[PDB]
């Protein structure tokens, strides 16, 4: 063997073991999710409070791309940042040539092709993050999740990291119980809840919650962070539900 | 090496006690042809800065895209993007000045004259000029093109040195600006009647007025003027 020592080598079953090893780094990361809603998308993430000494609210992890796209990811944080920097260059170049802001499906393939390119050669390592991202364009809201292999699809809701299973089950209930749709303000609340539920699988250290959203009606189709009254209102709705 | 095709004429501006005013007409000339009539040459950046541009319009449109990409870029990984880490007028200016001088130094200029007007975060008025050579300067009043020749003398009667700024109100300043725009319409063959005006005040923020018009024009004395010397009828 030794098929697993070098990126881009097919094993005899037809697998790239280095990508599968990158997936292990993703599973070891904190939980993050996205919920697609009526006219928008909501992103949230668990930030482990390592120590008293972290400044609350001041280690932001959700990232904006252009003005209409949010990205969150689990795994190696720097890899996620590198991927978002590339996403930003891709969005700028699309807008520069075509004038309109980059459509979300278009943006999803730019990230996909770039991540897939890092499975083509033994001189690079695959990305150690799964990335949940999306926003609003001329065709509505879109949510996407993208793996170290470069695999991505459109999602009704999505989750990754240590609590991906608990979150997935929780997301599935919402999809079954709301076939007409979930509102943006509703989806923010559910997001808080699921991050709290999913924090079960990671309960050594307690955590700080972070949410963001794009909604045609609630944020004018722009990406904004949920802070202040709306954040606390959703923290409380989550607290209520674990008790 | 370049020649301006579609151009915009003067941009005029002055400081007053609480802020800055800046104005520019809505015309895009094509030589002597008054080709385009709804052209906005004042471009706001955030809620604290207006960038006024004369000269080549294709380059103006390029500068708009630079500025709107600057806003986008500044918001990236910046939780204080609409607060302590919002773009200052001075940041926007230095960036444009840097670009203008680099482009002149590569012998491929952006064929423009630019005035950046706004209020800093500490309430200070900002007014600075940069052009295609990358020359920069500040003054209580600033104007480009014919504006430098005909507006500055009028606006200097109101604010002639730094100490006249606290003594000047937004009503006085706007009046002086609006009058200067009329004079330029009388005397500049590449001006238009229609213009935009913007006030950036430390208390009231940014007010941006569109579709203003030069009014109260004296033309009546024209009926008495006959011939070019000796002709009586």
């Amino acid at each position: 063997t030794g098929y697993d020592l070098s990126n881009s080598v097919f094993s005899p079953d037809g697998r790239n073991f280095q990508v599968e090893y990158a997936v292990k780094a993703v599973e070891n990361g904190t939980t993050s999710i996205g919920i697609k809603c009526n006219d928008g998308v909501v992103f949230a993430v668990e930030k482990l409070i390592t120590s008293k000494l972290l400044v609350p609210q001041k280690n932001v992890k959700i990232q904006v791309v252009d003005r209409h796209i949010g990205c969150v990811y689990s795994g190696l944080i720097p890899d996620g940042r590198h991927l978002v920097n590339r996403g930003r260059e891709e969005a700028a170049s699309f807008k520069k040539l075509y004038k309109t802001p980059i459509p979300i499906p278009a943006f999803a393939d730019r990230l996909g092709q770039y991540v897939q390119a890092h499975t083509l050669y033994n001189s690079v390592r695959p990305f150690g993050v799964s990335t949940i991202f999306g926003g609003v364009d001329k065709n509505g809201a879109h949510l996407y999740m993208l793996e170290p292999s470069g695999s991505y699809w459109g999602y009704k809701g999505a989750a990754t990291g240590k609590g991906r299973q608990s979150a997935k089950a929780e997301l599935e209930k919402l999809v079954d119980h709301h076939p007409e749709g979930l509102s943006a303000r509703e989806a923010v609340k559910q997001a808080a809840k699921i991050i709290y539920l999913a924090h079960e699988d990671n309960k050594e250290k307690d955590f700080e919650l972070e949410i963001s959203w794009c909604s045609l009606s609630e944020t004018n189709g722009l990406h904004k962070f949920v802070k202040g009254d709306l954040l606390q209102e959703a923290i409380d709705f989550a607290q209520k539900e674990i008790n | 090496t370049q020649q301006p095709i579609v151009t915009g004429t003067s941009v005029i501006s002055m400081k007053y006690d609480n802020g800055v005013i800046i104005a520019a007409d809505n015309l895009g000339s094509y030589g002597s042809l008054l080709r385009f009539n709804g052209v906005e040459r004042l471009i706001p950046v955030g809620d604290n800065t207006v960038v006024g541009i004369s000269g080549d319009i294709s380059d103006m449109q390029h500068i708009e895209r630079l500025l709107k990409d600057l806003v986008t870029e500044n918001a990236y990984d910046n939780p204080l993007a609409d607060a302590e880490e919002a773009l200052e007028p001075s940041y926007i200016f230095e960036y444009l000045a840097t670009v203008m001088y680099q482009r002149r130094s590569k012998m491929n200029p952006l064929w423009n004259a630019i005035i950046v007007a706004g209020v800093q975060s500490n309430g200070d008025q900002f007014l600075r000029y940069v052009n295609l050579l990358g020359v920069t300067y500040s003054s209580p009043t600033l104007a480009t093109g014919f504006g430098a020749h005909m507006a500055n003398p009028l606006l200097r009667k109101v604010v002639d040195r730094e100490s006249d700024i606290p003594k000047t109100t937004v009503q006085v300043a706007e009046e002086a600006i609006v009058n200067a725009m009329r004079v330029l319409y009388y005397r500049d063959a590449r001006s238009s009647r229609n213009f935009s005006l913007a006030i950036i005040d430390k208390n009231t923020g940014l007010t941006f007025k569109k579709n203003l018009q030069v009014e109260n024009m004296k033309w009546d004395f024209a009926k008495d003027i006959k011939g070019y010397g000796t002709q009586k009828i």
